């Protein structure tokens, strides 16, 4: 769910 | 802040759940590895450059295709890891794991091939793309390949059979407990799709609603590209109902595509609801409520992908729509957190 | 700050999903309606308030199993999704939705009986019992009742297959691609283990590895218990282990229990899952034990200094021979 969420 | 953000950024990436995610998608990974093996004649005996090594296997798949030497390039403290992966595989004295951006690496020589996996969610969510064009220009020689060589942006108006379910639980409710709530679905569809943000979900043909079409393409070999980029990517579509159904806006998915190499036969990873599942899922963009349509009703409209003013790695999604006779609609979105 | 925060955490349910959780959740809606409708005979005819009542299910319960009034208090702005509920089921001459924080509003009159789903993650994540502590203090009548009346918490350590299998990803890297990537185990260990994030996860009975043990139990009705939950409330425990296993940690969970009319709704992972799931608290790496391998600690729940509605536990333990160890967990975002 949390690619790239950063 | 730039220090902040971009700092942040590569530091999500030094967590392992991340890429955990994308290694065990195999219709991911499996794609690289074979649209690497496709391009062996071009590779065999010669140098590449992965942007964005991560933990390395994409760089080791190089290898294994015959590569010479490999420059596994990245910025997240998942480099370390990286160099103890290509250590346990036999291969540190032809893959060179270095930490930093590629923006910044100095290779020692330029490369016959750049290898990258850079692609978000709505293909361009965090803002990598830059990166590897910066690095096709620094450091590929003419005529050297690139893998994958485009992507292709798809939208279908999609009935989210999930969301459906959702907004309808409410009137379900008096069935199961004895308290009528069927009330509560208005405030429901608010809540779910009168809010802006893109929502990250896996559909399947049975939310398709129209044929697909794909809206935009981005060859990487372009030297207009990068400005498309800051600019806004998308296009204008059009498209006919298959049937009745309540629409709940819109699917956008991508597909990217190694070249084919000595079989001649291209090599497309899709992200399309009508294929196998990946990480991607697709990015749905949801009107403020339900619009019923029918066989045969046309929706037409324009899609741009933005990177956010506050934020350059957030994707942002344009829409201006038309359903049928209804009057032209806009709604902005941005990526969910 | 303290009004700020409260706003937030008020308006953290003014959005639909959370209620379609919790409603959706059949084990425990079921349970709250059968713990109301099994006491009609103490809520015919007397008063009830329903400290946050939400969209109000709970609020019509009350009035099908007989009771006269209900006052049904809410501080987000689903309290107006209420006030259309209670219209909807023709129940606005006796259901009467009044909107804001339980320990401001006015009541018409002191109540025969009070229901509440106040439960969070962990039981005490959200610190919403002092809400209704404060509420049963003000508003109760003498002797009246309190749905549910007590809340018992349990504790088990576990073996997670579903970390198990996160863990073992990397080793099974090799079969899939041709790539060894083994030597991943190790930091995929240190970040899913190694931080100090109560985890909200749900096991099975597959993942526990010895009896589970009563460490705390609540009576609602107790004098001084808001003091005690600043304190810290919890309790020692001892177990002994089934069989081998990675001992991971430790799960946390609760049950509460309404006067029979008795009726517990669990959140145990031998019983039906509900959306509370259970509150796992992960040593920083696993931990080999055996059959009757003896496992003690004390476990502390407590609000976080930061925050006074996130949950905080405090963690000592003593597996076997090994020395005692310490961890302090707090509430995942």
């Amino acid at each position: 769910s949390g690619x790239g969420k950063g | 802040t730039k220090s902040e953000r971009d700092q942040l950024y590569y530091e999500c990436y030094s967590d392992v759940s991340v890429h955990e995610e994308m290694i065990a998608d195999q219709v991911r990974t499996e794609a690289y590895r074979l649209g690497i093996l496709k391009n062996w004649a071009a590779l065999r005996g010669k140098t590449v450059l992965d942007v964005g090594a991560g933990t390395g296997i994409l760089s080791i798949f190089c290898a294994q295709a015959g590569a010479r030497r490999v420059y596994a390039v990245e910025a997240s403290a998942i480099w370390q890891q990286a160099r103890e992966v290509v250590r346990l595989n036999g291969l540190e004295d032809r893959v060179h794991v270095l930490p930093g951006p590629v923006e910044t690496v100095e290779l020692p020589e330029r490369v016959d091939a750049i290898v990258s996996e850079w692609m978000g969610y709505g293909l361009l969510h965090e803002s990598m793309l830059s990166s590897v064009l910066h690095a096709r220009t620094k450091w590929l020689k003419e005529g050297g390949l690139l893998l994958p060589a485009s992507a292709e942006l798809f939208v279908a108006p999609i009935s989210d059979q999930m969301l459906e379910w959702r907004l309808g639980f409410w009137s379900q409710v008096k069935q199961h407990y004895g308290v009528d709530m069927s009330c509560m679905e208005s405030f429901a569809t608010r809540c779910l799709m009168g809010h802006s943000e893109i929502v990250v979900q896996d559909l399947s043909g049975e939310d398709v609603l129209a044929r697909p079409q794909r809206f935009a393409q981005l060859e990487l070999a372009r030297a207009g590209l990068e400005q498309e980029l800051e600019a806004g990517v998308g296009g204008r579509f059009r498209c006919s109902c298959y049937g009745s159904a309540p629409l709940h806006g819109f699917a956008v998915w991508f597909q990217v595509t190694f070249p084919g190499g000595d079989s001649e036969k291209p090599l497309v990873l899709s992200t399309s609801p009508l294929h196998p599942a990946t990480h991607w899922k697709q990015a749905l963009l949801y009107l403020n409520e339900p619009v019923p349509v029918e066989q045969d009703t046309d929706i037409s409209g324009e899609i741009t992908l933005l990177p956010s003013p506050d934020n350059p790695r957030r994707l942002r999604i344009l829409l201006r729509y038309k359903v049928g006779d209804h009057e032209e609609k806009t709604k902005d979105f941005a990526m969910e957190d």
